[PDB]
């Protein structure tokens, strides 16, 4: 019902939200079950590892030829030492302001999750380098 | 970087068009960028450039003979889930009895 | 399966695009076939009626309880009488600045199309009322 | 679980037979039990048990 015009709308929408990370932030990994929504507080989820969002981490959004969307490249986080060993079931992201931005999903590289794990579980203290990530406005 | 990802031995004489026109490659990584080197023995014969999934082929017309093996050499590290590459070659239809 | 925070994230984007009509705008209704995307110009379709969005076309945006999406009330363009007959199939949106914004298909009152009508059959000289229409965005 | 084992780039327009007839699979593992899914673009297109 909607085909967003890339330059007129999709790029604007991409920049508006992704630019919230220009100051950076952090990425938090927690065991399951995943909270139903960002408004559900942490009650029993166990943290596994943390990461720092480089400042800036996104923007400017740029067009993707031959695809039905417009993308915005993402920054690369440092290799952070994981905490206690645990099988991640979800994760949370925070801007430098320490504000919840959205909820994510966990899955192996074969899955579509932005949590692009090489392996199902992460051990304790084994620094893991994030492959890469980005956000793309659907169109 | 510098990984002999794939190879193949040529059994029957074959001809490839200029710039590998008709060949095609695909990969999930919408942003991955790199250049692939296509060697023949130790002689450069073709290369392909990648820019956010944008594949561009560049080479001239050349022949292939039995006894020859085509070699594919990468340039730098790459990140993705799958990469698909395929070339088109012209072969005559001589029957084998 | 990304889920956004309704407060910090959802309404920001909702405002980021809807506010573009605060200067007003316009809409177009065309027969079939539908061009592939907004960046493809109209070729042979026949215009039937045009509407103008009073300024502001949108804003402010609020939350929708009991939903996975946010919305924003929009202005109500006055009635327009078609100059030509036919059956509307496709519509294009035109801001006062003249720039395209996006496009959407038409549909019946039971449809989810960007345009909802009791009858998709139209005759010149018979206008209709734009009772209401609002934007939405899943979170 | 949830791992890609193969992909291929289609060159010339091609047709696929119904039920994937003509296709065949063989393996040594006489006890192997699992299911495969065929994906093109985004959505699955075929499955093999």
């Amino acid at each position: 019902a909607i085909r967003f015009h890339p330059t007129n709308a999709a790029l604007v929408a991409c920049n508006a939200v992704v630019d919230l990370f220009d100051a950076g932030g952090s990425i938090e990994v927690y065991t399951g079950p995943q909270p139903n929504d960002p408004t559900v507080a942490v009650s029993t989820q166990t943290l596994l590892v943390t990461f720092a969002i480089p400042a800036p981490g996104y923007g400017p959004a740029e067009l993707v030829p031959g695809q039905n969307y417009v993308r915005a490249p993402g920054a690369l986080p440092a290799v952070a030492v994981p905490g206690a060993s645990g099988v991640a079931a979800w994760a949370r992201v925070k801007n430098n302001a320490g504000d919840v931005i959205f909820d994510g999903d966990v899955g192996t590289s074969a899955s579509s999750a932005f949590v692009r794990l090489s392996t199902t579980n992460l051990t304790a203290g084994v620094g893991v380098s994030v492959t890469a990530s980005e956000y793309r406005q659907p169109t | 970087a510098d990984e002999t990802v794939g190879v193949h031995a040529v059994s029957h004489e074959t001809v490839i068009p200029s710039n590998m026109a008709g060949s095609i490659m695909v990969t999930d990584s919408s942003t991955l960028d790199g250049v692939l080197n296509v060697m023949v023995g130790t002689s450069v014969v073709g290369t392909v450039t990648i820019t956010d999934g944008a594949a561009v082929f560049a080479s001239s017309e050349f022949n292939l003979d039995p006894g020859q093996l085509v070699r594919i050499v990468s340039t730098s590290e790459g990140t993705f889930e799958y990469v698909g590459l395929t070339l088109v070659g012209h072969r005559q239809v001589v029957y084998v009895d």
